[PDB]
């Protein structure tokens, strides 16, 4: 049992036509401070999935040695390392999801909600959850932190079922994510304006995208706003 | 510990055709102990009729108040009150003891005498009202009488049909729970005349 | 919160930001902390939202009494009023208010009244819980007898370095300047004071 | 201080019938005000024709039909390829559960099938393991809504024959699989309208001598 | 200082009589005249517009008031006297009533409530 | 203190009342009566935490012996017990509850039957053909329901009464020292001094 | 709870849905959670129900009585004053919080009040237990210079936001459009997406099912004559 | 929960209620309290259900070894303390576990042990646990004899069930009969409490309090 | 278990123990024997937390007859009492200590004496004329310390306690349902079957 | 504590004050806090004395073993050690270091650990409980490739005011200057930087 110390907030995710977009601000907040402004927070493991992580950042920290390590460990006398024999999503989400429940069931957690997004080996959309319980589920969309309470709506516009994944196009979708972060940086008090999208995509690969900044913000309403009930000047 | 759950007990209320119906179950209790098996939770104030489900010294003290208030509404109104009228009297009563409630869970249930529409109401302890067309459950069996009442009610019924629905509802609730039973009450209510009927049930 | 009162040649500056938090959550991106007590008496409000918006109303309420019967109080007068019932009340309250004025004959004012309910009477103050942050900055970067476009650079770069590292504050940076010309609102936005 | 229990929700319900069993599941997963999934599935076929769900805290739930599907395919190995009973699944899992007493499972498990005479079977456990077969058992949130309406139409308790007044009890006439569906599906609609944890999707799992088939239905998704 | 009345300034004479109640009588008589009409489907009550002068604007002078929206009331006598009494008829119509049954008090139970505090300042001290 | 029984037969009232006083580890008095007539044909045992029990026993007795006096007529058990129920309701919502829980049991000369009623510290009553506080029904009852007829004499209950003390004294760990038994008939109230 | 208020053009929108629960079972499906302060002052409550229903009652009785007294139609303020005054004397026991919103003499008004007494200004808010994903919806889609149309679209699909994704939310759309120089137009269930469908049986019993002990006729009328 | 034993000329009787609470929720009515744990011996649920069910399971697997190595019915004093001695070692653990262990051998005749969690092993004629004990044992008290006979005896202990199950909130279901003799135990069916309540009442004339 | 009595008089020791054993609200028994003999001319009682008490004593009745065989010789009074305390001492360090109170009375065949050791959870040994555990000594010291004597008959130290026992059975609040007395003499160890 | 170290031209410079403190007792008033665990790798600590002794000690302890089979480790090595200890022992430590060194190849590097015991490689970093004083005044002064001199008086500056401001704070400012050409102490007195 521990408390977590270094934290990063919201990651947010969505399935679409040919694969998953994932997104998260390069944030690690100290508490009220926000200490640390260039904190990459999606690891990309291969040229097929991308591990995105909130919570406490040692233990990511850790996390992200333990997936470098597994991209080791499956080179060893693997002659279709790069090929038939290279690591999925499912194998990579499935070792971090026991890791994170025999913490749990050791009562010594590592303090983080997990993404994993990715594309497999016959194209199908991979994306599921994980978290410091040990608690698992997959979804169209998905999202940890104050994203699970404002991205998600928002998302779940755009693909509201199964069914809405191949009407969704890669461009849609990215344009909902970047929407989304930019809400959770009105609303959300531990976030930052940079951040950080990835795409995995069956056709056209993984497109990393880092120093990204929200854009287009409404402000300017804030001049007629005076007081707080019967103030007018 | 829990005010609300010492003595046990249910209510239940109905809407039909023209017709509303309210019912109770009799079990009195310390805890574990049966001490009563016929404590009544129906009570009425001209054709008003009034359940009370919780504590059963606010049960009785909150019945032997309103038929003050409601004795004194008609001598100086020169009418009875009506159900939506008293459904007010009993939330304002409720709330003036906001922060010392009684712990109770009323349910209203009437007939308007000058509009023959059928009407129900539920309150929590505070006062909040309550009012749908459908139901109104109470008591500590509420979350079983709510999976019956959902499932076996439709709307229209006739008298003697929703004096089943009502019967089943509270029965089979009852029996699902530890602090309720030990006999029921149901009353069926047209806008003249109104019938009382205890049902045969388990006595565990 | 980020909120501070800065005197200067002309008068005093009254700034502050605009996020109110519940928690994580931003229940308010564009609050207005710089609440008017009379026509040249400001104060800039941290701790308790319902406790600095009574106290507030409370002051106004006082010194709107004092202006019908005594004319214009001094800015000493409001501060004094505001100590009274942030002292005296002091264990029902959480509230750190900055009151800052204009007169003729004093000119400038600022007045911090902390938690305790002491009063401190100072050049500038600072307050909120971005203000720890800033406390080396403005120490170092203040001068007295500014002028109006020193001392809004002054602020400016203050609570803009205050809102960076501060979670709890954010927003648009508000400003209210206190001179014998009038009273003058300023707003910065984001894109403005994020690049200094 | 950490805490390693959630609750994700959800409701689960089993219903035996004369030569066939049923055991249905929503499809929502949720942590406190919050959906984590539309359509999460719940109910599992384990192989050797039971079907198994365990409703509570997921991740627990998830560890014990993942190693119960583990103990089916073990006791093949042991045992020549012997279909594992449905009885001897359920004692199996009362060891599993037991295993972890001091620091249980937390959940409500359920599995169904048919026994070794060809009828329909159910059996009902609680967090540590005891358990026992039943002919109807409804478990998780909205449990306390479907039993006693369980009691009502399916063993026609406090039902009597007209005419009799109390004398003579309806008869205990045996259900079909389309006459237990529809109670099933009733059952589930009414939990949606009352329950905010119920909603989303109904999955069902029918177990026959034929096989395990599926059915899927929407529900309400406020 | 503290009101130190608080014996009766209303009191029986030997002829039975209650004089104070008999005189603000005879200055209800030398009031302006009102009146009231009930009908099948409604009533009617009317007075005249006494103005004091022709400067003064009579619209903003309301010898008939609104109690409650069904319910209205017009006098004659002393109109300061009126106006705090529709003041307190308001309020008691509130407090007394909607804010016990959700609803606006009857006619007859809103004037037993005016004549409540009218019979009070016959006999308080 | 501990054991309070109440049994209503044909024509009569009979409570049955523990002599024991005990006080931490030793046992001060038995033979104690823990009961007060209220009225000529009302009498009322009680149990509860000390001081509180006698205090309110006594001050229920003063003001039914101040309404006999006002009215020249006695309450009927009824309207006592309504009235006690009152004051322990009133109580419960107080700065300092009365822990007390009583048996009323009382002869309706207007009426000619005899009631029990059962009120406890909260202001719950009910009238009841057989009655107890605290854990003495727990051991009791199942006798009670067995054996009880409305129909029974006086000679029967106090027969059925034996039984249900012999119970008590077999499976309840605490030496409660005996019971002090009272009947409550037309003619009024006695003591049945061996027992 | 979601509920909302939404600025507009000439007026101000607010907006709620109707699933009222005890913990995790759903009391009334059909919750009015749209309140009246005065004709054209209405207000949309979350938290403690009886205390959002009771201050808005005592708030609005008390306006009533002030818009008599002063022959003037009451102002927001007045309400917004009134009612932060009340709960900040009870120090959050009063668990009601509210988003007022309404129309009069001096314009078009819209503010949030909290249990403690604070109160808010803005163009747009929402509050409850589905206030995030309203918010989510408002920030998204929110504009100045809303129409009238605009407004109420925006409103109701901040609510559904709250009714699809929010489990303290569900059921239906009350809107109440209060716009200036005209009457406040109360729009009871706006919207329905929500209409439980048909069941797969029936479940009305044969007459003389249940098992009956007595019978007998309740005299609910008075002590007769002769 | 209510559940009874007890020594007689005839051998045991054993009888229990069916009901499973957990707090006012009735979870079950159909609820197995007994125990079979071999042909010959019988074990009681109070306290913890798991419990219970695992280590008195377990117990019959103890007793089916000793038989085995030993040659010879286990004793109904060695099987008692066979399950004794395992919740001491659990002691303070958590378990939770009444029992009265039941059976009739040769060189004991019958017998009836009070198996503990808290580690109480007690040899006697009669016992009650569960919360509606105190009910039952009224009952079996003022009624109880050596020289009853094995159908008065099974209507003793049906009776003493159905005296709780009607008081005691969390007692009630149906009450199950068991007769335990040297040949083994016979079981003497599952009987409703809702029927059986009226049943009783009507030919028993008892509970006079309640309306039929 | 509540009550334990014991007495050294000329040339025997007495030993008292209750026959009651109550779980919470019940007496499930009233005829259980507290007691273990450890060898022929050696007798313990035990009173303490369920459980414990038994599985202490049959404990320590194993490992005195053990020996007893081993050597084919019966250790003294002294010589047990002093194995009993070093259980307890070491016990009561432990992880889960046994929370077992004893007396130990023995007749000493080497130098003709009867002897009695008290010995407490603790590992507290006291060589006693007379002894108790519990609140039992509070009731019944002052009886002992009037009347008993060294040179005591065995029946004038049954008199005696018989005395102690009769105030026990006035002052205490519990119901112990009596006593089993066991003499412990040159002869053996003997049960007094009517007491 | 006031600590930091900053990354210039040449090198990388270590800063820190001298006071300890028992409660509001100053139990030293002339602590040395920037410790060598290799010739050219020192660190600044903060939080726990007893615990980031320990960890100095045995941080010192491996690298001189490494050094003794590998040869000279990289500042990142020497970081990556004082995170391992830090990491694995989160629950039972309270330390908060902050790694500096100097190679030839790599030049100037600093390396922040905080309590969690995640490492971050900065251009400068602040730590201890003066740090929060003096967020907004070292980001708006800090600039990358200064020359000695100016980073000096860069950290000269920063100290003074977390000094000023945190009680915990004070004494005297020591340096350690990692270059090429070799490793220089510095300390600067109060009468020296108070007056800035
Ligand atoms: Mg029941
Ligand atoms: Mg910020
Ligand atoms: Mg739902
Ligand atoms: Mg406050
Ligand atoms: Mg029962």
């Amino acid at each position: 049992t521990q408390q977590p110390i270094v934290t990063g907030t919201s990651v947010i995710s969505m399935k679409y036509d040919n694969g998953v977009i994932i997104a998260a601000d390069n944030l690690g907040s100290y508490g009220s401070l926000l200490r640390f402004n260039g904190v990459e927070r999606l690891i990309p493991v291969g040229d097929n999935t991308v591990v995105g992580i909130s919570g406490d950042i040692s233990d990511m920290q850790h996390i992200e040695r333990l997936l470098k390590d597994l991209v080791t460990e499956n080179a060893y006398d693997n002659p279709l390392a790069d090929a038939e024999e290279a690591l999925e999503p499912s194998y990579i989400f499935e070792y971090l999801a026991t890791v994170m429940y025999q913490r749990r069931s050791k009562m010594n957690p590592l303090w983080n909600a997990i993404i994993v997004a990715g594309v497999q080996s016959n194209g199908d959309q991979f994306l599921r959850y994980v978290n410091l319980l040990g608690v698992t589920y997959s979804s169209p969309t998905l999202a940890t932190g104050f994203g699970a309470h404002m991205a998600n709506p928002l998302l779940r516009k755009v693909v509201d079922r199964e069914s809405d994944i191949p009407k969704t196009t890669v461009q849609v979708a990215e344009e909902a994510i970047v929407n989304a972060m930019r809400v959770l940086y009105y609303r959300d008090a531990r976030s930052s304006r940079n951040f950080s999208l990835a795409i995995i995509d069956k056709n056209t690969g993984l497109t990393f995208k880092k120093n990204l900044q929200v854009e287009n913000m409404k402000w300017d309403f804030a001049k007629d706003i005076k007081g707080y009930g019967t103030q007018k000047i | 510990s829990d005010p609300s759950s010492i003595n046990g007990g249910i209510v239940v209320a109905m809407t039909g055709k023209d017709c509303v119906a309210i019912a109770c179950d009799l079990r009195l209790g310390s805890q574990s102990l049966g001490v009563s098996n016929k404590f009544e939770k129906i009570f009425h104030y001209g054709h008003v009729f009034l359940g009370i489900t919780g504590l059963a010294t606010d049960v009785t003290t909150l019945n032997e108040m309103f038929r003050y208030k409601t004795n004194l509404y008609k001598l100086k109104e020169e009418r009875a009150i009506e159900p939506e009228t008293f459904t007010q009297l009993v939330s304002s009563s409720l709330y003036e003891r906001r922060f010392g409630p009684y712990f109770v869970g009323p349910v209203v249930a009437g007939i308007n005498s000058k509009s023959g529409k059928p009407f129900i109401a539920g309150f929590d302890l505070i006062g909040c009202i309550d009012e749908a067309k459908d139901f109104i459950v109470s008591g500590t069996a509420s979350d079983q009488l709510f999976g019956m009442c959902e499932s076996l009610y439709e709307p229209n019924l006739e008298p003697e049909d929703l004096f089943e629905t009502i019967s089943q509802a509270l029965l089979n609730a009852a029996d699902r729970d530890a602090l309720s039973g030990w006999g029921a009450v149901v009353y069926i209510i047209k806008k003249d005349e109104v019938v009382k009927r205890y049902l045969k049930m388990r006595q565990d | 919160t980020s909120i501070m009162a800065v005197t200067f040649k002309d008068g005093v500056i009254l700034g502050a930001d605009s996020r109110t938090t519940t928690g994580a959550y931003i229940a308010n991106r564009v609050t207005d902390k710089l609440t008017r007590v009379h026509d040249k008496i400001w104060c800039c409000r941290s701790g308790s939202a319902a406790d600095t918006q009574a106290i507030a109303d409370i002051v106004q309420y006082h010194l709107e009494l004092y202006t019908s019967q005594y004319g214009t109080p001094s800015t000493e007068t409001a501060a004094s009023v505001f100590k009274e019932l942030c002292y005296e009340n002091k264990d029902n309250l959480t509230a750190g208010i900055i009151v800052a004025g204009y007169d003729d004959k004093n000119k400038g004012e600022v007045y911090t009244i902390p938690l305790g309910g002491s009063v401190h009477k100072l050049p500038y103050a600072i307050a909120g819980s971005g203000s720890t942050f800033i406390y080396g900055y403005c120490d170092k970067n203040f001068r007295e007898n500014m002028s109006k476009e020193e001392t809004v650079d002054f602020i400016k770069h203050s609570l803009s370095q205050a809102i960076k590292w501060d979670g709890s504050s954010g927003g648009v940076i508000r400003m209210v300047v206190l001179t014998a010309a009038g009273v003058e609102r300023l707003i910065f936005y984001p894109d403005e004071y994020e690049q200094l | 201080q950490f805490n390693p229990y959630g609750d994700n929700g959800g409701t689960i319900l089993g219903i035996a019938g004369e030569d066939f069993a049923v055991l249905a599941g929503d499809t929502r997963n949720i942590t406190d005000y919050s959906i984590n999934s539309r359509y999460e599935p719940k109910v599992f076929d384990c192989g050797d024709n039971i079907v198994m769900s365990a409703n509570g805290f997921a991740a627990d739930g998830d560890a014990l039909v993942k190693r119960f599907k583990n103990s089916v395919k073990w006791y093949h190995f042991d045992h020549n390829d012997k279909k594992l009973s449905i009885n001897s699944a359920a004692r199996n899992i009362q060891h599993l559960l037991y295993g972890k007493r001091f620091f249980p499972y937390y959940v409500h498990t359920i599995i169904a099938g048919l026994d070794e005479d060809g009828k329909g079977a159910v059996y009902s456990f609680d967090p540590v393991g005891s358990y026992e077969r039943e002919q109807c058992r409804a478990g998780g949130a909205a449990a306390s809504l479907i039993m006693p309406f369980l009691d009502n139409q399916v063993n026609f308790k406090n039902q009597y024959e007209p005419g009799t007044n109390g004398k003579v009890k309806k008869p205990l006439k045996y259900l079909s699989v389309e006459e237990v569906i529809k109670l099933v599906r009733d059952s589930f609609t009414s939990a949606t309208e009352r329950h905010i944890q119920v909603g989303d999707g109904l999955e069902i799992l029918i177990v026959t001598k034929d096989g395990v088939r599926k059915e899927f239905y929407e529900l309400k998704r406020d | 200082m503290t009101d130190r009345y608080s014996f009766s300034l209303t009191t029986f004479s030997p002829s039975g009589k209650l004089g104070q109640i008999d005189y603000a009588l005879t200055a209800v008589k030398q009031g302006v005249t009102s009146l009231g009409i009930k009908a099948t489907n409604g009533v009617v009550i009317a007075t005249e517009k006494k103005s004091s002068s022709p400067l003064a604007m009579s619209e903003t002078l309301s010898k008939v008031s609104l109690l409650t929206p069904d319910i209205g009331a017009v006098y004659s006598g002393m109109g300061p006297d009126y106006r705090v009494l529709v003041d307190k008829s308001r309020k008691v119509a509130h407090t007394s009533y909607k804010r016990i049954y959700g609803e606006y008090p009857p006619t007859k139970l809103l004037v037993s409530e005016v004549a409540k505090i009218m019979q009070e300042a016959t006999q308080s001290g | 203190m501990d054991i309070i029984l109440g049994i209503r037969v044909q024509d009569s009232v009979i409570l049955a009342s523990s002599k024991a006083v005990t006080r931490g580890i030793s046992v001060l008095k038995d033979s104690d009566d823990k009961t007060r007539q209220l009225s000529p044909h009302t009498l009322m045992s009680f149990a509860g935490e000390a001081g509180d029990t006698v205090q309110f026993a006594e001050y229920i007795q003063a003001n039914i012996q101040l309404y006999s006096i006002r009215e020249d007529y006695e309450l009927s058990p009824q309207a006592v017990s309504s009235f006690v129920r009152q004051e322990l309701a009133k109580s419960i919502r107080s700065r300092r509850p009365y822990q007390v829980n009583v048996l009323i049991g009382g002869y309706d000369k207007k009426k000619n039957k005899p009631e029990l009623y059962q009120i406890d510290y909260l202001g719950t009553k009910v009238e009841l053909p057989y009655g107890a506080h605290g854990y003495s029904g727990f051991y009791t009852f199942s006798l009670l329901d067995h054996h009880y007829r409305p129909d029974m004499t006086t000679e029967e209950g106090l027969d059925l009464l034996k039984l249900c003390v012999q119970e008590l004294e077999k499976r309840m760990p605490m030496d409660f020292k005996g019971v002090i038994v009272k009947i409550v008939d037309k003619d009024g109230i006695r003591q049945v001094d061996d027992f | 709870t979601t509920i909302v208020g939404v600025k507009f053009n000439n007026g101000v929108v607010i907006a709620a849905d109707t699933r009222s629960t005890q913990g995790p079972i759903v009391a009334d499906k059909n919750c009015a959670k749209l309140h009246r302060i005065s004709p054209k002052i209405w207000c949309a409550g979350a938290g403690t129900a009886a205390d959002t229903e009771a201050v808005t009652q005592l708030i609005g009785s008390n306006i009533e009585l002030h818009s008599l007294y002063t022959s003037r139609e009451p102002r927001v303020v007045s309400a917004l004053q009134m009612l932060k005054q009340h709960l900040f004397k009870y120090q959050g026991h009063i668990g009601a919080y509210l988003i007022v919103a309404g129309v009069d003499p001096t314009g078009s008004h819209l503010f949030s009040i909290h249990a403690h007494g604070s109160t808010d200004v803005g163009y747009y808010l929402s509050l409850g237990s589905g206030s995030l994903a309203a918010m989510a919806v408002l920030e998204s889609h929110w504009k100045q210079d809303l129409t009238k149309e605009e407004a109420i679209k925006l409103a109701s699909d901040a609510i559904q936001a709250g009714i699809w994704n929010d489990l303290g939310s569900g059921s239906n759309v009350d809107v109440c459009v209060m716009e200036i120089g005209k009457d406040a137009e109360y729009l009871r269930n706006y919207l329905t997406p929500n209409v439980r469908e048909e069941k797969q049986k029936s479940y009305k019993f044969p007459r003389g099912t249940t098992a009956v002990l007595k019978e007998s006729i309740v005299n609910i009328c008075d002590i007769q004559e002769e | 929960t209510t559940t009874l034993a007890f020594r007689f000329q005839g051998g045991i009787i054993v009888a229990v209620d069916s009901r499973a609470t957990a707090g006012n929720w009735v979870a079950s009515q159909t609820v197995k309290k007994v125990i079979e744990i071999n042909p010959f011996l019988l074990g009681t649920m109070a306290g913890g259900a798991a419990d219970f069910q695992f280590w008195e399971t377990w117990l019959g697997s103890q007793c089916r070894l000793h038989e085995l190595r030993e040659k010879e019915r286990i004793s109904v004093a060695a099987a008692s303390k066979i399950l004794s001695n395992l919740v001491y070692q659990y002691k303070g653990a958590g378990l939770s576990m009444g029992t009265m262990i039941c059976g009739y051998t040769r060189k004991e005749g019958p017998t009836i042990y009070y198996v503990d969690s808290d580690g109480t092993r007690l040899k006697g004629d009669i016992f009650c646990v569960g919360s509606g004990q105190t009910f039952a044992y009224g009952v079996l008290d003022s009624n109880y004899k050596w020289d009853l006979s094995v159908e008065d005896a099974l209507y003793l202990g049906k009776r003493s069930i159905l005296a709780a199950a009607h008081r005691d909130a969390y007692s009630g279901g149906s009450v199950n009969l068991y007769h335990v003799t040297e040949d083994g135990w016979i079981y003497h069916g599952n009987h409703d409490v809702g029927e059986l309540f009226w049943k009783v009442k009507e030919e028993e004339g008892s509970f006079n309090n309640v309306i039929g």
